[PDB]
RNA sequence: UGGGCGUAAAGGGCUCGCAGGCGGUUUCUUAAGUCUGAUGUGAAAGCCCCCGGCUCAACCGGGGAGGGUCAUUGGAAACUGG
């Protein structure tokens, strides 16, 4: 019962991917307009627009796709999970997919990506992995 | 793809072969099934599954079926770019990148596909069915899924090769 | 280049039948039949335009689809025209993919052709002579575009992917680029260079053909 | 224990000159016993790993458990599995021995080391297996250079490893650097040797 | 980490509900959990790393690393908790 809105957010992404279609709405917070400017730095959505109502909401997000067709994304999936907590030291974060993959880290100073994680030294909760 | 071209002669090592019985009336009919794999170890790979009564028969049907299809197979730094997880008929497979002098390692006829890859090392580790034929089904299902991170990092205007590995 | 008059009257086709995935293509309802947005077509057109133009200078042959009825006239009368090779009544299995057979096929045509003139007739039986005789008229109405071919398309026409959906997934089996034209009960993804207007008029197949046709006769004029 | 069988007939049941190099195969084209003549039959893949081993083992003669110790101890080492594996094979006393050209075949070289004729920076070893350090000097022993055997040894002549060097006339010789893989040939594939001990 | 439960083993007959588990968004605050530095200890041997010594090896030794929901203390406020 709307349990958590971020994982939300994700399968909402997931089955945007899944159907194709050029844009999305989500419900505000700073939380996910945050992680979404990760993406948008990623580079692996076009673009993210929120657009005001009361009280919360609503951001809408266009999806990027590839010149050649392909999925932008092959995968993607939130570790952290309610009911079964996470933790990852500085030095202990994976590289998921190698050097293609990035951690999407929230951290003390905020949420990082995996290289920018390693250079700040900053551990924090992952709070999912985009691949 | 684009295309699937075959324009290059290969040994074609032999994977599987069995013969295979089916009831008819007044008797029981045999017909021989074989599975038979290419690969230019240049980084392409194709799969063949030939049936037919005859040996020869079997195994050039295997050939030509082989022939029809090819894999990209991407290969950086003479290994598989990333880890894999590649479930099929209830016969999942799972593929790591390693160690230049670790060597290949897997089950036989992955083993087979794999060295028609031409890469000199891998991991990898069988799941669920034991059965060869989905077992090559999956690791070549797998192999298509295989892209090089270059290949992504040309698909999108950040930075070619990001984090270092 | 297609221009707007001459779709004047080939607006509109198919209802209830559509699938979703076109619906881009789709401009608005009225009544219950569907209405296709005119100015996609014309740039469907337009890019099918600049690619059969494209084909032209390889010299790469093409085929042309047809089986339906009030629609495979055109495609007869156009082919002559274009001197193409094309297909008047149903498509049978595997034309395109066992190559060979078929190949043996169109040398059994040229070798009972020789056998009405070289004098094999006053030979035979005739009993014999009068079976193989009705055999070679069952010949010559499916094979009479297979006279005009014998190396694999590089491209082929359609007048509708959904009765010949089974051709075009051979065609798309093998590696060859689609061209035809497509309705709303039709699926797009199928057909590279899809051409959203209607079939079932005679009209409607004999405008676009000639179109094409005319295309065609424009880009390989130049020969030389 | 090593040494027992006819050992050339080994080298039969190998197919190949190695070692070897003078081993001559062609005199008896057909594999040892009776089915020799027979066309040879696919091994099994365990069983071409098993002769992939013992092919790259007839060559050293070296033990079962030793042979597993310097690949484990190799595999150990940081870099190249076959490189440091091969080199740690080549840091072998007895195969700097007969590289160095003091034997027709490496056992008779590892009975020399046995009597304790060649030292080692001046000093005598009796062992074999004894690691050779880099610059490490090899030579006859001033007591053992006059002998038919070890003369008849040093007349032939052979072209010197670029890792090694030697001189006939000071009839001693050096390991100068190690051994790079490019510069051996073993006909022996090193993936696959280290494929055998997947575990 | 690293399996499921339509038909192979396997969704409780159904519901009300304590304990328990989980829980929308904005803002401030707290620093419990968390992240980070420093300190104390986590014996030696042994395992691992680089070297030395019994003729190599086993065996033996030098320094380093390793190992705690560990403890003490100074900071980080995004997340979870108050």
């Amino acid at each position: 019962v709307m349990t958590d809105p971020i994982a939300d957010m994700l399968t909402r992404i997931r089955n945007a991917n899944m159907v194709r279609h050029e844009k999305l709405e989500i419900p505000a917070s700073k939380l996910k307009r945050e992680i979404a400017e990760i993406l948008k730095r990623e580079g692996f959505i076009r673009d993210v627009e929120f657009v005001e109502d009361s009280k919360q909401g609503i951001i809408r997000v266009f999806l990027k796709y590839g010149q050649n067709n392909e999925r932008v994304i092959t995968g993607l999936k939130r570790i952290s999970k309610p009911g079964l907590r996470v933790y990852a030291k500085s030095n202990e974060v994976p590289r998921v997919l190698n050097g293609l993959g990035i951690a999407i880290i929230s951290t003390s100073q905020g949420v990082l990506t995996d290289k920018e994680a390693r250079a700040k030294q900053a551990g924090g909760e992952v709070l999912a992995y985009v691949w | 793809r684009r295309i699937d071209p075959s324009k290059l002669e290969l040994e074609e090592r032999l994977v599987t072969v069995n013969r295979v019985a089916k009831v008819v009336k007044g008797g029981r009919r045999f017909r021989f099934a074989a599975l038979v794999v290419v690969g230019d170890k240049n980084g392409h790979v194709g799969f063949g599954t030939g049936k037919a009564q005859e040996v020869p028969e079997a195994i050039r049907k295997a050939v030509e079926d082989a022939k029809k299809n090819l894999i990209e197979v991407p290969m950086v730094g003479t290994t598989i770019p990333h880890e894999i997880i590649g479930r099929f008929g209830a016969g999942n497979i799972l593929l790591k990148p390693a160690s230049e002098g670790t060597g290949v390692i897997a089950g036989g006829p992955v083993r087979a596909v794999l060295e028609l890859a031409g890469v000199a090392d891998i991991l990898s580790k069988s799941l669920g069915s034991n059965t060869p034929i989905n077992m090559i089904r999956a690791t070549l299902q797998g192999l298509s899924e295989l892209k090089r991170a270059e290949d992504v990092a040309k698909l999108r205007g950040k930075s070619v090769e990001e984090l270092l590995g | 280049m297609k221009q707007l008059l001459e779709a004047g009257v080939h607006f509109g086709h198919q209802t209830r039948r559509w699938n979703p995935k076109m619906k881009r293509y789709i401009f608005t309802e009225r009544n219950g039949i569907y209405i296709i947005d005119l100015q996609k077509t014309v740039k469907k057109v337009e890019e099918a335009y600049n690619f059969t133009k494209n084909l032209a200078a390889e010299g790469g042959k093409i085929l042309f689809v047809g089986t339906k009825k009030q629609a495979q006239d055109s495609v007869k009368e156009e082919a002559q025209r274009s001197g193409m090779y094309y297909v008047n009544q149903r498509w049978l299995g595997g034309t395109l993919t066992n190559f060979e057979t078929i190949q043996k096929r169109i040398k059994r045509l040229k070798d009972i052709e020789k056998m009405q003139e070289n004098g094999t007739f006053d030979v035979l039986p005739k009993k014999e002579v009068v079976q193989l005789k009705k055999e070679l008229e069952r010949l010559e109405k499916f094979l009479g575009g297979i006279k005009d071919m014998k190396d694999l398309p590089d491209a082929l026409f359609i007048i509708d992917p959904r009765k010949e959906r089974i051709a075009v997934a051979e065609a798309r089996k093998l590696n060859i680029p689609i061209i035809g034209i497509v309705d709303t009960n039709c699926d797009p993804d199928e057909i590279d260079v899809v051409i959203p207007a209607n079939d079932d008029a005679i009209r409607a197949v004999k405008l676009l053909t000639s179109k094409m046709a005319d295309a065609i006769l424009e880009a390989k004029q130049g020969e030389e | 224990a090593r040494y027992t069988g006819p050992s050339w007939k080994l080298s039969r049941r190998l197919g190949i000159s190695l070692s070897g190099t003078g081993k001559e195969l062609e005199k008896r084209p057909y594999a040892p016993g009776p089915h020799g003549p027979g066309q040879r039959k696919k091994l099994s893949e365990y069983g071409l790993q098993l002769q992939e081993k013992q092919k790259l083992r007839h060559m050293y003669g070296v033990n079962e458990r030793q042979f597993r110790t310097l690949f484990d101890k190799a595999g150990k080492l940081a870099g190249k599995h076959g490189e440091n594996f091969m080199i740690l094979l080549d840091s072998r006393l007895d195969n700097v021995v007969y590289k160095l050209g003091l034997a027709r075949t490496r056992r008779q070289a590892r009975q020399l080391v046995n009597h304790g004729h060649i030292l080692v920076d001046g000093s005598r070893v009796d062992i074999p297996s004894y690691l050779v350090k880099p610059g490490q000097t090899i030579g006859v022993r001033e007591k053992s250079r006059n002998l038919s055997i070890i003369k008849e040894s040093v007349e032939v002549n052979n072209f010197v490893p670029e890792y090694l060097t030697f001189d006939a006339e000071k009839l001693e010789g050096t390991f100068t650097r190690l051994p790079e893989r490019s510069e051996l040939a073993p006909e022996i594939n090193e993936a696959l040797i280290v494929e055998f001990y997947s575990r």
